[PDB]
RNA sequence: GGCUCUGUGGGUGCUUGGCCGCUGGCCAGACCUACUUCAAAGCCACCGGGGGUACCUACCGGUUGGGGAAGCCCUAGCGGC
RNA sequence: CGCAAGGCUGAAAAAUUGACGGAAGGGCACCACCAGGGGUGGAGCCUGCGCGCGCGCUACACUGACAGAGCCAGCGAGUACUCCCUUGGCCGAGAGGCCCGGGUAAACUCUGUCGUGCUGAGGAAUCCCUAGUAAGCGCAAGUCAUCAGCUUGCGUUGAUUACGUCCCUGCCCUUUGUACACACCGCCCGUCGCUACUACCGAUAGAGGAAGUAGGUCUCCGUAGGUGAACCUGCGGAG
C-alpha cells in the first residue's frame, strides 16, 4: 500500500517549453513550438472580484459592469444570485391609555 | 475517473482476481478487462445499461489487444496460447498454441533445461500492427513472433539480444563455464575490486523488483514492451 | 479471491484475540497514566512491573489517542466507514408469493442504494460467492410463512456479522391502493435510534445504520426530507419509515410512507450467511429460567 | 517513543509503520509499538521468507523440500516464476503463491485427487 | 544382440604461436648481484538496537621537568625575543 | 441526615446565513414508456389480517387414457425413527407380550391399443417480472425466533421479449463550491423576509403605521596638510 496522499505544490514559471526539456544541441519542437509559455491565459490573467476596480463589479462572464450604470432590476436579481449562491453553501397612564 | 471532471466515476467489479490487462477499443464503445480469474470482460459503460460479458479462458490473463478495425480482439494466456476473439459476438475465431515458438531460455541461476523452464513460455504483452494483419508477440524470452491473424501462422521470429552479458540470451549454455562450484558468473567478485564504493554490497535479501542496491549481475533479457 | 477472503478472516479472528489480551494488560496500563497526572499512589502489583513500564513508554500514545476519540477501534466496519456507499441486495426464498416479492421490492425501496435479485433455482453458496465476487456490501433474506413475512437475514460482507430476525405485525406498503400512496422518494434517508445502551445494542445499531449510504455533512441537520425510525422496547426493534416537510421551524408533518416491523433479533453471529458454523455473538435464550426476565440491547 | 506522546507526528508515523509491517505480515497486530520494540525480529523477516511460507501453507512439507522444489523452479509468485528462495513473500502475496504452469508437482497433485485432465 | 555404467578426444562465442629477467632471445639455455641521489603531499576508508562507563584506547584542553625546527632583532655572539 | 422541596397561578425564536416557488438542462426507474410473459380476481378448502379481503392448496382434456421397453440427480445417518383405534383367539393368578382380521425421484425417450365422451383455464381491474430470470417437476430436512393448514433447502428441464428512451408517470440533481492543461460556456427568473440609511404620517423630545434606496578609471607631475625618506588624504594640471 503506497502512502497517504500529502499535498505538495509545483512553482512552475512563464518560460517556454524548451526551458523545461532536456540538454541537447536543438529542439525537438519546431518553430511554432518553443513559444508556449507553460502557463494558461487563465493564470497569466483572470478576472476576478479580488483584482476588479474599487466601482465596478466582475460577473461570472468576466466583464467589468459598474454599480452605477446597473440599473435596480439588475441590481435586486444579482443579489438574488449571490444569496442564492449563499444559501446553496413602566411608563405613563396616559401613554397606555391614550 | 473522469478526466475533465477529475472525480472517480466507478469502480467496476466483477472479477475474482487481480486485473492484469486493460484496453479501451479504439472507436471507443468497449473496455476490455483481463484478469487471473482466468477470465476477460467485455465492459460496456458508455450505454445506458452497463454490462459485462465474460469470456472464460483457461488460464491466466497476461495481454490484451485490440485490432484497429475492432471488431477482433487477441487476448494472451499463460499457458502460452493467443486467442483471437470476437467482440460483436463474443466467440474465439482463431487460436495460436506458442509455447515453442518463444520458449528460448536457460538464464543463470536455472536448473532446468531450457526446454522445461516454464516462465519464459508466454506472451506478456501482443499489439496488433496499424494494418490489422499481424500480431507482434514478446514475453519474458528472448524471442518476439510476429504472428499473422488470418493465416494463423508465425510469419518471422527475432532474436532481441545476441549479448552474452546478458543472462537468457542462448538456450545451450556450455560447459566450460561450470566450475565445481557452481557456474562461473556466479562467484561474488566483488571482492576483488580496488574501489570502497565497488567493494559495499548495500543489496537487499530477495528483492525481485527493484532495490537502490541492485547487484545487478547479469541481468535477465525480457521484453516488457512492444 | 477465495484465499484472501479466507485469509483475511483468519487475520481478523486472530487479531481480535490479541486485542482481548491486550486490553486485560491496557486496563493495567491506564492506572499507571491516571496515577502519573494524578498522584495518587497505585497498587505495588503494577507499579513493581518492569515489563509493563518499558512497554509503557512506547505504548502511551494509543491510550492518549483512545481518550481522545483519534482513533477507531478495529472493526469490520471501520475499514469503509463513510467513504463507501455500502450496495445491498434483496432476495427472498426460494420460491417466492407475489405478496413476498412486493415486500421486497417495499424494502429495497427503503434503502436508496439497493437493488432486489430474483431467487429462482439459485444455491446459497453461489449467491454469497456472486456477492463476494461483485463487492456488495450486504445482502437481505427474506422468509414468508403463507404471504406474510417472517424472518429477515442481514448479512454483512466479506466476512461481516449476521443478524437473523423475525419479523411481526408487518403492515406492507402493497396493501394500500395508488390514490393513496404513491412512488417513494429516493433521497438518502435520516436514521435514528431509539433505545439502545448495552454494546450489544451499539453492535447492532452499527449493523443497521451501516446498511445506508452515507449523508453529506455540510448542511444535513436541515435539509432532507425521509427519516426512518429504529427504536426497541424489551428488544423487539421496531422500524418505521416517515417522510416529512418542515411546516414552520417549531412543527413538522409527518407522513408514514413504509412499511412497519416490530423485528425481534434471535442471532447475530460473526460470520456471513453461508457459515452455518459460525461462532455466534449472541442468540436469543430461550427456555431458560431467567432467559425471559432479561433484557439485553 | 522519544517524540512526546501526544504529538501529531509521532501518530501518524506510528500508524504508518505499524500498518507497513502488518502489511508486510512481520507483525501480527497493528495496535502497539511494542509489537516493533520486542515482535519485529530478524526470525519475523525469515519467517516471512518463501519456503517457509509455503511450508505454511502446505505447498511443501518442509522448509529443505521447499528450497529444493523452488530451486528446481515450480513456484510461481503471482505470475511470474520464482527461482530465488529468499524471496520475500508479503501478506497479499501469499494469497498467490502457487505452482508453475507445466509442473509435475502439479501433476502429482492432480493425480493423486484423480483430477488428472490431460487437456 | 540389448540395457546400464565408466574413460579419452572434439564441440557447446569469430580461426593470429610455447616460454623469458620480451623492439630482443630461448626452446640443450646464458649471465648471475649490479646501479645509486637527496624517505614520504593531504582526505576518505561498511562492525545490528537501546543502555553502562571502573580500566584500556581515540579525540580535545591543560600541568610539571627537559627539547629546541622556524619567525623577529641587534649591542655581533658559545648572542638576544 | 442536609440540599433539592414554596405557586402573577388555573389543560389543549433565529436571519446580511431565513420562507416558498417557476424555467431550462441532465441522470435513473419493470413503484415509467415500449415488447412480451406470469399471478390474483371465476368454483371448492383453509392459515392469517379486519361476514370481507387477499396468500397458498386442489379440481377444471389434447398438452389424452391404458399397457410395455429403456434411461437420468443433489442436499440428507443423535443406540435414533415408529399413522390410528379396535372384533376375536394364544400364553397370561393379575398387570402385559403375541397371532389373525376391520376401517434408490418426478420427469424424459421409444414402441404399441382406443379416440373429444358435466368423462371446459377464469371479467373489470390490480400487481409482479429482463438469463440459469419466468414457468414445470419431484427428493430431502424441520436447526432456541417463525413454520406442519406449512417452512427452508436441493437437484432436474429451461424459453418468448426488452436490453433503447426520458415522449407519459414519477424520483433524484444541477443554476454554489470539490483541480489546472486542451476544448466549450457565458452575468437563469419570481414573491417576500432580515439588516443599514433616508425622509414621510399622526396621536403621547416617542413607541407604532406606511414607503424607498443599498558617470574621469589608471599613471605621472606641481601643490597644501598629516607622522616623518617613502607613504596617505584633498586639489590643480598633463598623458
Amino acid at each position: 500500500k503506497p502512502k497517504p496522499p500529502a499535498p505538495t505544490l509545483t512553482v512552475v514559471s512563464d518560460v517556454a517549453t524548451v526551458a523545461m526539456e532536456d540538454a541537447q544541441p536543438a529542439t525537438a519542437q519546431g518553430v511554432a513550438g518553443g513559444e508556449t509559455s507553460m502557463i494558461a491565459p487563465q493564470e497569466v490573467y483572470a478576472p476576478s472580484k479580488d483584482t476588479a476596480e474599487k466601482g465596478e463589479v466582475v460577473t461570472k462572464a468576466g466583464i467589468p459592469i459598474a454599480k452605477q450604470e446597473m440599473s435596480r432590476e439588475e441590481k435586486l436579481r444579482r443579489r438574488r444570485r449571490e444569496k442564492e449562491r449563499i444559501r446553496k453553501a413602566v411608563q405613563s397612564s396616559g401613554a397606555y391609555k391614550l | 475517473w473522469s478526466v475533465q471532471t477529475g472525480q472517480l466515476l466507478d469502480r467496476l467489479s466483477g472479477h475474482e482476481g487481480p486485473v492484469s490487462s486493460l484496453a479501451f477499443a479504439p472507436d471507443g464503445s468497449v473496455l476490455v478487462s483481463g484478469s487471473w480469474d482466468r477470465t476477460a470482460r467485455i465492459w460496456s459503460i458508455f450505454s445506458r445499461t452497463q454490462t459485462s460479458e465474460p469470456l472464460q479462458l483457461q488460464s491466466d490473463v497476461l495481454d490484451v489487444a485490440f485490432r484497429p478495425d475492432s471488431k477482433q480482439i487477441a487476448i494472451s494466456t499463460l499457458d502460452g496460447q493467443l486467442t483471437f476473439w470476437s467482440v460483436s459476438e463474443a466467440q474465439q475465431v482463431s487460436g495460436v498454441d506458442g509455447r515453442r515458438d518463444v520458449s528460448g531460455g536457460r538464464r543463470i541461476t536455472d536448473r532446468r533445461t531450457a526446454a522445461n523452464v516454464a516462465g519464459t513460455k508466454n506472451f506478456n504483452t501482443i499489439r496488433y500492427s496499424m494494418d490489422g494483419t499481424c500480431l507482434l508477440a514478446g514475453g519474458n524470452s528472448k524471442y518476439i513472433c510476429l504472428y499473422s491473424t488470418t493465416t494463423m501462422v508465425l510469419l518471422k521470429k527475432f532474436t532481441v539480444s545476441v549479448n552474452l552479458s546478458l543472462s537468457g540470451t542462448q538456450e545451450f549454455l556450455n560447459s566450460k563455464l561450470m566450475t565445481e562450484a557452481g557456474p562461473v558468473g556466479l562467484l561474488d567478485d566483488q571482492g576483488e575490486a580496488s574501489d570502497l564504493e565497488d567493494r559495499i554490497d548495500r543489496s537487499l535479501p530477495g528483492s525481485k523488483r527493484g532495490d537502490p542496491g541492485a547487484r545487478k549481475k547479469f541481468p535477465e533479457v525480457r521484453v516488457s514492451g512492444v | 479471491m477465495l484465499r484472501k477472503q479466507a485469509r483475511q478472516r483468519r487475520d481478523y479472528l486472530y487479531r481480535r484475540a490479541l486485542l482481548l489480551r491486550d486490553a486485560e494488560i491496557a486496563e493495567k496500563r491506564a492506572k499507571l497514566r491516571a496515577a502519573l497526572a494524578s498522584g495518587k499512589p497505585l497498587d505495588p502489583k503494577i507499579a513493581n512491573d518492569k515489563e509493563l513500564r518499558k512497554d509503557f513508554d512506547y505504548d502511551v500514545s494509543r491510550d492518549i489517542a483512545k481518550e481522545q476519540g483519534e482513533i477507531d477501534i478495529d472493526d469490520e466496519y471501520s475499514e469503509l466507514s463513510g467513504i463507501v456507499d455500502p450496495r445491498v441486495l434483496v432476495t427472498t426464498s426460494r420460491d417466492p408469493s407475489s405478496r413476498l416479492m412486493a415486500f421486497s421490492k417495499e424494502i429495497r425501496l427503503m434503502f436508496p442504494t439497493a437493488i432486489r435479485l430474483n431467487r429462482g433455482n439459485l444455491i446459497l453458496p453461489d449467491l454469497v460467492m456472486s456477492a463476494q465476487r461483485e463487492r456488495l456490501s450486504d445482502i437481505i433474506l427474506l422468509h414468508e410463512h403463507r404471504g406474510t413475512p417472517t424472518a429477515i437475514t442481514i448479512s454483512h460482507f466479506p466476512h461481516g456479522p449476521t443478524l437473523m430476525a423475525s419479523l411481526h405485525n408487518v403492515v406492507l406498503r402493497a396493501d394500500i391502493p395508488k390514490s393513496i400512496k404513491g412512488t417513494v422518494s429516493e433521497s438518502y434517508p435520516h436514521l435514528i435510534f431509539e433505545g439502545f445502551r448495552t454494546p450489544l445494542g451499539q453492535r447492532v445499531v452499527k449493523i443497521l445504520k451501516h446498511l445506508f449510504p452515507p449523508r453529506d455533512p455540510t448542511n444535513n441537520a436541515k435539509s432532507g426530507n425521509r427519516v426512518i425510525t429504529f427504536v426497541n422496547q424489551d428488544d423487539c426493534i421496531e422500524v418505521r419509515h416517515h417522510v416529512y416537510v418542515r411546516t414552520n421551524y417549531n412543527s413538522v408533518e409527518l407522513s408514514e410512507v413504509g412499511p412497519r416491523f416490530t423485528m425481534r433479533p434471535f442471532s447475530i453471529t460473526m460470520g456471513t450467511l453461508e457459515n452455518k458454523d459460525a461462532d455466534v455473538e449472541w442468540h436469543l435464550s430461550q427456555y431458560t429460567r431467567t432467559g425471559r426476565k432479561k433484557n439485553y440491547f | 517513543s522519544l517524540l512526546p506522546p501526544d504529538n501529531e507526528v509521532r501518530r501518524k508515523h506510528e500508524t504508518l509503520l505499524l500498518d507497513k509491517l502488518y502489511d508486510m505480515g512481520i507483525l501480527s497486530t497493528k495496535a502497539k509499538l511494542s509489537a516493533v520494540e520486542h515482535n519485529v525480529t530478524v526470525s519475523a523477516f525469515a519467517r516471512r521468507r518463501l519456503p517457509v511460507v509455503m511450508t505454511r501453507l502446505r505447498m511443501a512439507e518442509t522448509v529443505q523440500a521447499a528450497t529444493k522444489l523452488i530451486e528446481q523452479g515450480h513456484v510461481r509468485v503471482g505470475v511470474e516464476e520464482v527461482r530465488d528462495p529468499a524471496f520475500l513473500v508479503t501478506r497479499n502475496m501469499e494469497d498467490f503463491v502457487t505452482w508453475t504452469v507445466g509442473s509435475k508437482i502439479k501433476q502429482n497433485i492432480m493425480k493423486y485427487r484423480d483430477k488428472l485432465d490431460d487437456f
